[PDB]
């Protein structure tokens, strides 16, 4: 997300990331695990 | 196994009221009855402890409890018999 | 005396009623001032309490602190023992060397059934410990709403 | 002297004056709902 | 617990009402920190 968005903003998208994979790969996908907080570039509420 | 033990209970709203600093109650009931070590010292070019205890005959029986005193901000004297409720319990002198 | 306040305090039920024939003292005391009634009430072993009282054991008998065995009962939940001590004869505004009483401990906990056990045995509300605390001041302090309540 | 000032009152002032403060964030986690704004809280940095 | 947290006495006012911990927080059990959301698909979820 953009600099200094928040929580609740990361959490819309991912729940939006996890209901694709989870309906539109139903065949393919077991599970996801969403973590909001900290990713590859660095940690902060903009990245998950 | 378990072995009686001597609980001590302060009372917090009368030490509050008296004037009587948590921290000069729990100083000088452990510095008295556990003793403490306080700095170090050079017995004969060598370093050595320093422990502040209490004298034996003062801290063996808990009638012996009450003739502690801590001052007050006031600059009063008050006996631990004043802030201080004690019963008999049991627990480990082990654990595992 | 010494073999009957260790049978007591493990709670061997064949062996406290063998050394009671054995002429063993009920009101053995331990260093402390803890009889073998006092052990059976502080571990919550209901049977040997109903032993004990039946061969003579003490029921009113105090430590070294002023410890009665109801106040341990009643500290510690046991109910069905606050009943038969108090069946027995337990004084139920006993006074320990702080004032505190067996309503006083009992009302700290929170046990609802034996306040009213002890209530309903004649235990004095408005009875104050060393600091003028009654049972109420205790549950007004620990936010328990229950019991505020049911002390008057 | 002059001042009615020791080394004492000196080196508390360059420890109150001279210091590293951790604030926290506005939007700071956990946070409430529908936070838009998350961002660092900067109090006292080192002098320079 | 947080009744024992809850009834630690703050202060003793003149008339003698004692301010207690509670009467100025809320206590309850809970995380060290709260900067990672971990879901797995969407339901609350911890991990090793």
């Amino acid at each position: 997300l953009p600099a200094g968005a928040t929580q609740e903003r990361t959490q819309k998208v991912l729940n939006e990331v996890t209901h694709y994979y989870l309906t539109k790969e139903k065949n393919n996908v077991e599970s996801v695990f969403a973590n909001n907080g900290f990713g590859f570039a660095g940690r902060g509420q903009n990245t998950g | 196994e378990d072995t009686p033990q001597f609980k001590i209970d302060i009372d917090q709203e009368k030490a509050q009221a008296l004037g009587v600093s948590i921290n000069d109650i729990n100083t000088t009931l452990g510095a008295a009855w556990g003793g403490s070590y306080v700095n170090d010292f050079i017995d004969r070019g060598r370093v050595k402890k320093v422990y502040v205890m209490s004298e034996a005959k003062y801290r063996m029986l808990p009638d012996d409890i009450g003739d502690w005193y801590v001052r007050a901000a006031d600059g009063q004297m008050v006996p631990f018999s004043a802030f201080s409720s004690s019963r008999w319990e049991y627990g480990s002198p082990r654990l595992e | 005396g010494k073999k009957l306040l260790e049978a007591a305090r493990a709670g061997r039920d064949d062996e406290v009623r063998i050394l009671m024939a054995n002429g063993a003292d009920v009101n053995a005391a331990d260093v402390v001032g803890w009889t073998p009634l006092h052990l059976a009430a502080y571990w919550g072993h209901l049977e040997i309490v109903e032993v004990l009282l039946k061969n003579g054991a003490d029921v009113n008998a105090y430590d070294t602190l002023g410890s009665t065995p109801l106040h341990l009962a009643a500290h510690f939940g046991h109910l069905e023992i606050v009943e038969v001590l108090l069946k027995n004869g337990a004084d139920v505004n006993a006074k320990d060397d702080n004032g505190i009483t067996p309503l006083h401990l009992a009302a700290n906990r929170g046990h609802l059934e034996i306040v009213e056990v002890l209530l309903k045995y004649g235990a004095d509300v408005n009875a104050q410990d060393k600091f003028g605390k009654t049972a109420f001041d205790i549950s007004i302090n620990n936010g328990n709403e229950d019991l505020a309540e049911i002390l008057q | 002297n002059k001042f009615q000032l020791t080394p004492v009152d000196v080196i508390t002032a360059i420890k109150a004056q001279n210091a590293q403060v951790a604030a926290g964030q506005l939007g700071g986690t956990p946070p409430v709902k529908g936070q838009q704004l998350n961002a660092s809280i900067i109090a006292q940095t080192r002098l320079t | 617990s947080t009744e024992e947290f809850g009834k630690i006495l703050l202060k003793v006012n003149q008339d003698g009402s004692r301010v207690l911990l509670r009467d100025v927080a809320k206590i309850e059990l809970g995380g060290e920190n709260y900067d990672i959301i971990a879901e797995f698909n969407g339901q609350p979820a911890s991990g090793l």
